[PDB]
């Protein structure tokens, strides 16, 4: 029991750093779309 | 979407600059101040900023609309662009004007002739220009453009001064008029089909000869 409680355990703990590294990098897209936008905006004042 | 290619940072702006014309001031956070653009400038090489730090004019100024939320007063040093194409401009900082200097040969050289009673020098470059100068005044002086893509390489006055002539390495032979560099023959003289290599007038200003590479 203890041995597979153990392997199960880490093999469980190596996809959650999969979610950790999926979730990370979605959000660094995120950011990346919003700058964008950003930039788009500040452009759009610029002829009124 | 445009190729960038310089990079340089001022008094907590970051400034970028493009390919084809386009000159862009930012703050840290990569946000958005206004830039300089579509002017005859392309691809700048060369961008610096003064020694001067900017002494703050504000009750008549010609500053332009930043765009913040706001858009606010926005005085850089003053600043130098130059291009690709050997082009150099200094830039009022109020940008009131885009001023250019001295513009010069894009690529690869080639040599000058004297006019034989005037201080003037004529200057080629393998590319799309020839131009003249008094080389005592140090003053850019007449010059005119080329038809594209045509090499030049060999250049002479006849003996009088009064004609000019020139030698392009695709076949091509002109004589030029050495006050507009119009072309005098209604066309140039395309006989030959290389590259020049020597050109020359007789005592008589009725003759000229040239020779070309493929030893003809």
């Amino acid at each position: 029991h203890l041995e597979r409680n153990l392997a199960t355990l880490k093999k469980k703990v190596i996809k959650e750093g999969e979610l950790h590294r999926t979730d990370y990098v979605r959000i660094m897209q995120e950011n990346v779309s919003l700058i964008k936008e950003i930039n788009e905006l500040r452009r759009e004042l610029k002829l009124t | 979407k445009e190729a960038i290619t310089v990079l340089m940072t001022i008094d907590s702006y970051i400034v970028t600059g493009d390919i084809k014309g386009n000159i862009k001031f930012y703050d840290h956070t990569l946000s958005v101040v206004n830039w300089y653009s579509n002017f005859k400038l392309g691809a700048i090489r060369t961008l610096s900023f003064s020694k001067t730090i900017p002494s703050l004019p504000t009750e008549k100024s010609n500053l332009p609309t930043d765009c913040t939320l706001r858009g606010d007063l926005f005085v850089v040093r003053n600043f130098i662009i130059g291009t690709f194409d050997a082009t150099v401009y200094h830039m009022t900082v109020d940008g009131t004007k885009l001023e250019k200097l001295f513009v010069e040969p894009r690529d690869a050289v080639y040599a000058v002739s004297c006019h034989p009673y005037q201080p003037l020098i004529a200057v080629g470059s393998v590319c799309g220009m020839i131009k003249v100068w008094d080389f005592e005044k140090k003053v850019y002086l007449f010059s005119r453009t080329f038809e594209k893509g045509l090499g030049v390489q060999c250049l002479t006055y006849n003996p009088e001064g009064a004609l000019l002539g020139a030698g392009f390495t695709e076949g091509t032979v002109y004589i030029l008029d050495a006050m507009s560099l119009e072309n005098e023959s209604p066309e140039p003289f395309k006989y030959s089909k290389s590259s020049v290599s020597h050109c020359c007038f007789s005592h008589d200003s009725n003759y000229m000869a040239t020779a070309d590479v493929n030893f003809t």
